[PDB]
RNA sequence: GUGGGAGAGGGUGGUGGAAUUCCCGGAGUAGCGGUGAAAUGCGCAGAUACCGGGAGGAACGCCGAUGGCGAAGGCAGCCACCUGGUCCACCCGUGACGCUGAGGCGCGAAAGCGUGGGGAGCAAACCGGAUUAGAUACCCGGGUAGUCCACGCCCUAAACG
RNA sequence: CCGAGGGUAGGGCCCGUGACUGGGGCGAAGUCGUAACAAGGUAGCUGUACCGGAAGGUGCGGCUGGA
RNA sequence: CGCGGGGUGGAGCAGCCUGGUAGCUCGUCGGGCUCAUAACCCGAAGGUCGUCGGUUCAAAUCCGGCCCCCGCAACCA
RNA sequence: GUGGUUCGUGGAGCCAUGGGGGAAUCUGGGCGGACCACCGCCUAAGGCUAAGUACUCCGGGUGACCGAUAGCGCACCAGUA
RNA sequence: CGAGCUAGCCCUGGCCAGGGUGAAGCUGGGGUGAGACCCAGUGGAGGCCCGAACCGGUGGGGGAUGCAAACCCCUCGGAUG
RNA sequence: CGAAUGCCGGCAUGAGUAACGAUAAAGAGGGUGAGAAUCCCUCUCGCCGUAAGCCCAAGGGUUCCUACGCAAUGGUCGUCAGCGUAGGGUUAGGCGGGACCUAAGGUGAAGCCGAAAGGCGUAGCCGAAGGGCAGCCGGUUAAUAUUCCGGCCCUUCCCGCAGGUGCGAUGGGGGGACGCUCUAGGCUAGGGGGACCGGAGCCAUGGACGAGCCCGGCCAGAAGCGCAGGGUGGGAGGUAGGCAAAUCCGCCUCCCAACAAGCUCUGCGUGGUGGGGAAGCCCGUACGGGUGACAACCCCCCGAAGCCAGGGAGCCAAGAAAAGCCUCUAAGCACAACCUGCGGGAACCCGUACCGCAAACCGACACAGGUGGGCGGGUGCAAGAGCACUCAGGCGCGCGGGAGAACCCUCGCCAAGGAACUCUGCAAGUUGGCCCCGUAACUUCGGGAGAAGGGGUGCUCCCUGGGGUGAUGAGCCCCGGGGAGCCGCAGUGAACAGGCUCUGGCGACUGUUUACCAAAAACACAGCUCUCUGCGAACUCGUAAGAGGAGGUAUAGGGAGCGACGCUUGCCCGGUGCCGGAAGGUCAAGGGGAGGGGUGCAAGCCCCGAACCGAAGCCCCGGUGAACGGCGGCCGUAACUAUAACGGUCCUAAGGUAGCGAAAUUCCUUGUCGGGUAAGUUCCGACCUGCACGAAAAGCGUAACGACCGGAGCGCUGUCUCGGCGAGGGACCCGGUGAAAUUGAACUGGCCGUGAAGAUGCGGCCUACCCGUGGCAGGACGAAAAGACCCCGUGGAGCUUUACUGCAGC
RNA sequence: UCGAUGUCGGCUCGUCGCAUCCUGGGGCUGAAGAAGGUCCCAAGGGUUGGGCUGUUCGCCCAUUAAAGCGGCACGCGAGCU
C-alpha cells in the first residue's frame, strides 16, 4: 500500500531547512553539534529550481 | 410558518425547515456594510479548546449595527429584510436618508417599507431605538446594551425579548430572556420590540447532516470512553456512571453553579 | 325594504380594582395551623398577627334576578373594533321563492392528547398525619400532571325540558 | 385459434381445529369486605382521568332520576 | 467441601456481646355489650430456649460435637 | 515564607532574601549560635583589583602505553560509505 | 527530533459514467360560501435505488524462507454525500 | 577461553534441493558474432486497448542521443540494456515561476507578557495548482522546440514627434466577487455515413468489372462582416454618509427608456494568406525517405460534461481575499502630467533533456503493491468510462527444453439421489439485462417492491403511426404499431447482469471503528431530559500575555445521560453528591493581653500565654433521583383436593408499578405443555418456580433499513452417498543460474525392559548386504520464539478509589 | 517437560485388549418346541443411516445378525478442520 516517504521538496527545506534550524534555539544547537561533529553536510540536501 | 415534508426518505419526514418568507426578495448580501472575510476555526493558537466543533458550510460575516446612538436623530427606511447565517435572527438592512446603509438585527413587526429612528426623542414603536430611561416601563424590546456605549448584548436570539419592570436611581430594571431581574443603566440604549422569527424554536433538524451543515461534528459520551479519557469509563457492559456526574475535566456537571462568587456584577442582579 | 329595541350571543385587541401566594423593608413577640378531638406540618435561624413596597397568575364581588342571550355546547369586572342571531313599528318591495331533511358538512362541556408558552390558587396520582379490625377512603398537612393562553387533535355526557 | 380438465404461482371469503388466554352465562347453603336502596351513615348518578384485593375512591365538568 | 448467619409459649419477633431478672404483637381460654356474630371492654392461662456433653456456685446467655435452615464463595488453567 | 552554612525546626544564631512593618550618623550600628548583663570584635546598605588555581581545540617532549579484532569511531580521500 | 505514515481541523482547487424512482412546487380540472382536499399534467427533490470510475474491505480460497513485513482471485459495502 | 541463544571475521550443512517474481504464447527464416531460444531485421501467432496507448504535475537527477564495450549489475543467456567508457544533447518578453496580488498559516515594526530561552501579536512584509498577465499552425536535430526556422498575431516598457484632457495618489468609490443541484439557446471538440471528389492499385477459390474492394477526403488564420451570447439604463437637481476631498459612490426628488433599441466585451463561423496531406509501391537502415500529388481537401447526420460564462431556474446548509482594472478627488502639479494614434528603441533572472500507473517516483529488488489532473477512436449489446472483439499505439511480462506419476492450485463436467454434508448450504451452484402482464401480511401511506409468479427477446417479408434535421419535401437519425413466415436443443444464442421466501434477536434509519486476526448488538446519529453559563459568560489551552468560546448572548454556548418514532418512565432523600441556610457548635493565621518566666542595681531588653474577637470548610437545619443508588422476611386461611383474593407478625429510607419474562438475563435445564421434524440440548408460541428482567447504565413495542446474529421451507447443486474423468500452472526429467531455517558430534533399526520415571545410543533378544531417487507424514519429547498461562521478584508499567502523601485548581 | 511435550471435539487413517454386541462352539436352565436366562470356550471378521447438541455421552427416528467396551500423549493439528 502507500508508504511512509511521500518525498516533497518544499516541505523538506521548509521542516529540516538551514534557516528553519537557525530560528529556533534547539535547532542552532543542532547545528552547532553537526558542525561540531564534522558532517559533511549540516542539513538534508533538497534541491532543483 | 416551519416547512415541512412527506416521508420519501427516513429522516426527510421528521425534518423541519425554515419559512424564508419573511425573506424580502434579497438573499445576496449587500457589500460594503458587510460582508468581512469571516475566520472560521474550532480551536485557538494552537490547541482545540471548544470540542465537536468543525466542518460545515462557508460563512460571509454580516457586520451589523449594535450600538445604535451613532445616527441620534437621522432616521432610515427600512429597505430588505435578509437570511444572516451567523445568527438565529433574520436581519434587516436599512437605507438612512443621511446615504448610510447598515443592517440591523430584525424586529418581530417591522416590515419593509416602514421608517425607524433612534434617540432620547424617537416615537415608542417597533424598530426604534431609545436609552433606556425614556422607555415606557412594561414595553417589551430587544438588543439592550448593559453599559453605556458598550453596544448591544442581551435579548438578541431569534425571537426573544426582555420587559422593563421599574426605576431606580440612575438605573432601571429588566427582565432578561432567562428569567433574571436585572439592574440596567439608565443610558443603554435598547431597540423596542422582541426579536422575530420565533418560530426558529421549532425546527427538527432532521437528519445527522443537518447538524453537520451547521459546523457541528459528532459528540461522543463519556460513558462511551475509558477511565484514561473520562471519568464516566469502562469497564464492562456499559455501567451507571459510578461517582457524581462529571465533565471530561472533572467537576461535576449535576446541579453545580459556576458563577465566581466575588464578582461585582453581583450587586446590580436579583433573579434566577 | 324603511326607521328603531334589548342583550353575560361570537372573535381579536386593551384595561380596572379586590383577594391570594411569594419576596423585600418595618415593628413585633411565643406560638401559629388544623380538628369532633387531634397530629402531621410551620415557627427564636423568629412564625402567626399588623404596617409598607414589589412580583405574578387566575377568577371577576355588590349589580345579580325565581333575569337576559344563544341552534346546542355554552355565555358575566370594564373599553373599543370586527361580527351573528332576534324583537318591534310602518304595511311600502318580491311574489309561493315553502316545511322537513337519508348523506355530506360544520359546531360541539369537562376530562384527555400533540407542540410550545404560562404556574399564583386549587388539585387526580403521590407522600405523610389521624380515624379504622383493616382505609389503597370520607378528615388534616404537604403535592405532580392538569386547571390558564396559542395552533392542532379528541367527540363523549344526566350534551336533560 | 378456441377448449373440458390437469399443473404451477399468489389472493378473496368460509368452516373446522389449536397449547395457552380474555372476559361471559349458568350452577340450593364456601372466602373478603360495604359499594348501592332511608342523608345508606361520604346524596347519588354521570362523561372522562388516574389509582386501588374487590366492591370501588378521587380530581374536573355536569344532571335531580337529591337535600 | 469451604466461609457466617440462625433455631425461644400456638404464629412472627426480642432477650445474650457487659452470665443470676424470658419481653412485645397476634392468637387461645373465662367473663361483658348485641337479638346474634365480628369489632371494642374486663380478667386468665401457656416457653425441656434444636439436641448430647462442661463452664461456673448458677447457662436462653460462655465454650466445643453432631441434627436440620438460610445466605456468600467454588477462581487461573 | 524560604534558600545558604555540617545544621532535615532543632535551644537555630550568623549569611542571603519574596511579603508586611519600618530607624539611626560615633553617646551611631552589625557580630561573638535563643536571651539578657558584662567584656570585646568589626564599621552593612556603591564599585575595581594582578598573582598563586582550572582547562587543553592547538605546539613540543617523554612512556616498565596500543601495534591494525589493539590503539581515537577513522594509521587508509571517515564523521565518509 | 518527528503531522512527507496516520488522526483532526484551517485555506485553496479537482473528481463522481449511465440508468432508475418521482417530493414539494407551479399549471389546469373538479370541489366550497371561501376552504380544505381530490385529480391529472408539469416539475426534478433526496445522508433515495441499480451500477462503473473512485473510496472500501464482507465471506471463502490462495498466499505463509510470499509477488507483498497485509498481497492475489472470486465474492461483497458505499458510490450527490 | 570450547562454551556466555556471547562479539567480529571466515567456511561449512541443508541442496545441484526450493526457487528464477503474474498461465497475455509463442514458431520460423535471414543477419551479426569467439560465443545466440535470449541482439538486430522479416514473415506467422498471442496480449492490452477508460490501458498494458498518448498529454501533463510530483518525485527522480543523465537514467536522453550517439560511438565503442560485457568484468560486474540482469534471478538464465547476452553480441543486448535503464550497465561500463567517451563525446554530444535541454535555446523563450508570449508555456511555467520570479522583478504582480492576496488565502489559511508564517513573520513582525508598535504594543503586551514570560526566571532565561522565549510566548503573543491590529501595521507591513512573507506565503499558491486561487486572482491577474501578452501564441496559434506548421518545418527542422541522432537527441531540443507554444523556445530554433516559417507564416500570420499580440505585450508592456523608454524616447520622440501629432493630437486630446485639469493632470495627479500608497487614499475614496466601483469592480474584481464566487454555493449546491437541475438547466435552455446557439456553437466547437470529437465521431458515423456518402450513390460526390481524390488515389496507387485488386478480380483471388465456385460467383462479382460493380454507383466493387481498399485508402483518404483537413489544419491555423489579424481587420472586417456574420451567427450565437455575456455584460451595462441616459439625464438634471438636493446631500449632513462612504473616518480628509471628490464631479466619484450612496441616499432623496423630478424627469426621459425599459428596451439589451445603443454602446461595449467574449465565443464561434468566415476570412488576405500560410500550411498539411493516406493506402499502396519503391528502397537500405538500428529507420525514415521518394512516388502516389497540381492529391482531393466537398455534402449530410450524431454531438458533448468543453465554449458563449459574470447565462437561467430552484433550494438552504446561504456560498475567500487582494491586486491589476474604471472612476474619484488631496497634497503637489497645470512649460508638468495623463489618455489616443503613429514611429523608433529596451524587454532581465530560473525551468525545459529523459522516466512519469513506472525496470527511472514511494515499497532494501528490473517487487503481482501505492501514486494526483487531461485525452482515451470503432462496432455490438437498452444506456455507459460497463462488457466481448478491434483503431492508433504499446506489448508477449529477462530462464528455457521435454514429460503427462501421486499430490496441490486454478478450471470444466457427471448417472441416480438430491444438504443425507457440515459448527453453519462454508463452498459452489441455480437466479441473472431490458419489455409486458402480475404481486400478500404489514405499514410511520413514502414504502414493503425487482415482492412473489409469470410471459416476451432471433431473423425475413408486407402494411403502418410519430419526432429531429433539412423548406412546408427527399435523404440521414431517432422512437414506435399491426400482420404473415423462416432456422436451430437453445434467439440479453458469446461477454458483462439479484436465488426466493417465512420467522425471531439486536440496532430505528445513511453513516463510523480495532491501518496489520474482531465492522458488530459496539461508536455515531437526529430527538428526549438534567444541568452549568448575564457576557471581561460558563468551559477549555496557556506561568502569563493571550486566545478559543464568539466578532456569538438563554431560540445561545459548555457539561452529562439516553439515543428515530409509538406508548411510557413508578416508590424511597435514611447514606454519598449537588442546591438553599445573615442561628448555633467546631474552626487556622491574625487581634488581644489576664497571668507567668530570663536577665539587669536598675530604668529596660527577650520570651511564654489564658479570656474573648476570629473566614471558608466541617457539623447541624432543610430540598433535591432523566443526582450517586436502593427498591424485604416468615407463618395461617375459601364447604374435595388444591390454591390463596383475606389475615397475623418482624425489620425497613422505601420494601419493584406497568410492561416483559427458560431471555444476548434461567443455575437446577434438553424446566413443562404446544408448533415445525420420521426424529428437534437449537428454533417459534405459550405457562411463570424471574439462581440473578424491569422503566433515559431506560421499559415494552416498532414500518423501513444491516456484508450483523438465530431458525425454517422452496429452488439449485460435486456439500455429501462416492467418487470419477478431463484441463492448464507447478510438482517429475534434461540444460542454465542457485537460496534458506536448522546443525554438540554421528558409524542414527524393531521389541520387552530399564534409566530423572515416553531410548537409534544402556540391557536382553528379534531383525537387518552397500548407496540413492519419487512420495507419506508416525518419531527424533521434530523446527520456530530464554511460556503470553501459573507462581516467584519486597521487578515495571496502564487503570481505579472514601488506600497514603503531595500538586494543579478552586 | 515452563530457552514451549499445542488442549476438547470432529475428520482422515488405523492398529491393539478381551472383562465378546453379533455371528461359531459349549455346560446348567424353574430349557416342551420355537424364543430366551445364565455362565464357559472363543476375537477370525462384521459392528448401519439419520434428527438434536461444539459436543464426549445421551435422548429419540428408521433399521439391523449386531448397532460391543476400552488402550494407543482422554492414538492421530510438521495430516485437515
Ligand atoms: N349470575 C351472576 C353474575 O356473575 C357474578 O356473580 C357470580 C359470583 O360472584 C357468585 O358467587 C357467589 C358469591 O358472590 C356469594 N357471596 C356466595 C355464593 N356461594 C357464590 O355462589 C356461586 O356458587 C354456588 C356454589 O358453587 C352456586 O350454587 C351459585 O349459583 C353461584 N352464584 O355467583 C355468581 C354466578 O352464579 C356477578 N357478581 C353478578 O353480578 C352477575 O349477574
Ligand atoms: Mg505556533
Ligand atoms: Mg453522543
Ligand atoms: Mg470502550
Ligand atoms: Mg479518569
Ligand atoms: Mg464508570
Ligand atoms: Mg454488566
Ligand atoms: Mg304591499
Ligand atoms: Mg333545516
Ligand atoms: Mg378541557
Ligand atoms: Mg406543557
Ligand atoms: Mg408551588
Ligand atoms: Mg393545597
Ligand atoms: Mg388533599
Ligand atoms: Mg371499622
Ligand atoms: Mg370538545
Ligand atoms: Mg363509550
Ligand atoms: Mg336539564
Ligand atoms: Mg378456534
Ligand atoms: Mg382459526
Ligand atoms: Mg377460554
Ligand atoms: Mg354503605
Ligand atoms: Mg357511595
Ligand atoms: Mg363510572
Ligand atoms: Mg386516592
Ligand atoms: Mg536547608
Ligand atoms: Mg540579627
Ligand atoms: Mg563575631
Ligand atoms: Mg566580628
Ligand atoms: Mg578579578
Ligand atoms: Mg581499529
Ligand atoms: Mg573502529
Ligand atoms: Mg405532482
Ligand atoms: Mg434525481
Ligand atoms: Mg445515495
Ligand atoms: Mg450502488
Ligand atoms: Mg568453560
Ligand atoms: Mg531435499
Ligand atoms: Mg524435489
Ligand atoms: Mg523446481
Ligand atoms: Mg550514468
Ligand atoms: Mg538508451
Ligand atoms: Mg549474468
Ligand atoms: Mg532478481
Ligand atoms: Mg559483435
Ligand atoms: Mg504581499
Ligand atoms: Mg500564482
Ligand atoms: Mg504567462
Ligand atoms: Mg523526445
Ligand atoms: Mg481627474
Ligand atoms: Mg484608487
Ligand atoms: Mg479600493
Ligand atoms: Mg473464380
Ligand atoms: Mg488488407
Ligand atoms: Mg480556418
Ligand atoms: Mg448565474
Ligand atoms: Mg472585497
Ligand atoms: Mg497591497
Ligand atoms: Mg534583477
Ligand atoms: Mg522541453
Ligand atoms: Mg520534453
Ligand atoms: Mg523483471
Ligand atoms: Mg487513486
Ligand atoms: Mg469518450
Ligand atoms: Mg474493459
Ligand atoms: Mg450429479
Ligand atoms: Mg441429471
Ligand atoms: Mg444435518
Ligand atoms: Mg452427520
Ligand atoms: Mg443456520
Ligand atoms: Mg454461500
Ligand atoms: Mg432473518
Ligand atoms: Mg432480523
Ligand atoms: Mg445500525
Ligand atoms: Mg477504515
Ligand atoms: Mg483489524
Ligand atoms: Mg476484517
Ligand atoms: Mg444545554
Ligand atoms: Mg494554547
Ligand atoms: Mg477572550
Ligand atoms: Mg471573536
Ligand atoms: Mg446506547
Ligand atoms: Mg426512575
Ligand atoms: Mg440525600
Ligand atoms: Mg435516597
Ligand atoms: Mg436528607
Ligand atoms: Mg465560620
Ligand atoms: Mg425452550
Ligand atoms: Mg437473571
Ligand atoms: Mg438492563
Ligand atoms: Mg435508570
Ligand atoms: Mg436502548
Ligand atoms: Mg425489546
Ligand atoms: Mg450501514
Ligand atoms: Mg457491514
Ligand atoms: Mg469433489
Ligand atoms: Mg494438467
Ligand atoms: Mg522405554
Ligand atoms: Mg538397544
Ligand atoms: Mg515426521
Ligand atoms: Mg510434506
Ligand atoms: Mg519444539
Ligand atoms: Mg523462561
Ligand atoms: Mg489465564
Ligand atoms: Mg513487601
Ligand atoms: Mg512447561
Ligand atoms: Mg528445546
Ligand atoms: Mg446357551
Ligand atoms: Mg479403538
Ligand atoms: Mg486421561
Ligand atoms: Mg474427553
Ligand atoms: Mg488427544
Ligand atoms: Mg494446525
Amino acid at each position: 500500500m502507500k508508504r511512509t516517504w511521500q518525498p516533497n521538496r518544499r516541505k523538506r527545506a521548509k521542516t529540516h531547512g538551514f534557516r528553519a534550524r537557525m530560528r529556533t534555539p534547539g535547532g542552532r544547537k543542532v547545528l552547532k553539534r553537526r558542525r561540531q561533529k564534522g558532517r559533511w553536510r549540516l542539513t538534508p540536501a533538497v534541491r532543483k529550481r | 410558518a416551519v416547512k415541512k415534508f412527506k416521508p420519501y426518505t427516513p429522516s426527510r419526514r421528521f425534518m423541519t425547515v425554515a419559512d424564508f418568507s419573511e425573506i424580502t426578495k434579497t438573499e445576496p448580501e449587500k457589500s460594503l456594510v458587510k460582508p468581512l472575510k469571516k475566520t472560521g476555526g474550532r480551536n485557538n493558537q494552537g490547541r482545540i479548546t471548544v470540542r465537536f466543533r468543525g466542518g460545515g458550510h462557508k460563512r460571509l460575516y454580516r457586520i451589523i449595527d449594535f450600538k445604535r446612538w451613532d445616527k441620534v436623530g437621522i432616521p432610515a427606511k427600512v429597505a430588505a429584510i435578509e437570511y444572516d447565517p451567523n445568527r438565529s435572527a433574520r436581519i434587516a438592512l436599512l437605507h438612512y436618508v443621511d446615504g448610510e446603509k447598515r443592517y440591523i438585527i430584525a424586529p418581530d413587526g417591522l416590515q419593509v417599507g416602514q421608517q425607524v429612528v433612534a434617540g432620547p426623542d424617537a416615537p415608542i414603536q417597533v424598530g426604534n431605538a431609545l436609552p433606556l430611561r425614556f422607555i415606557p416601563v412594561g414595553t417589551v424590546v430587544h438588543a439592550v446594551e448593559l453599559e453605556p456605549k458598550k453596544g448591544a448584548k442581551l435579548a438578541r436570539a431569534a425571537g426573544t425579548s426582555a420587559q422593563i419592570q421599574g426605576r431606580e436611581g440612575d438605573y432601571v430594571i429588566l427582565r432578561l430572556p432567562s428569567g433574571e431581574l436585572r439592574k440596567v443603566h439608565g443610558e443603554c440604549y435598547a431597540t423596542v420590540g422582541a426579536v422575530g422569527n420565533a418560530d426558529h424554536k421549532n425546527i427538527v433538524l432532521g437528519k445527522a447532516g443537518r447538524s453537520r451543515w451547521l459546523g457541528r461534528r459528532p459528540h461522543v459520551r463519556g460513558a462511551a470512553m475509558n477511565p484514561v479519557d473520562h471519568p464516566h469509563g469502562g469497564g464492562e457492559g456499559r455501567a451507571p456512571r459510578g461517582r457524581p456526574p462529571a465533565s471530561p475535566w472533572g467537576w461535576q456537571t449535576k446541579g453545580l453553579k459556576t458563577r465566581k462568587r466575588r464578582k461585582p456584577s453581583s450587586r446590580f442582579i436579583i433573579a434566577r
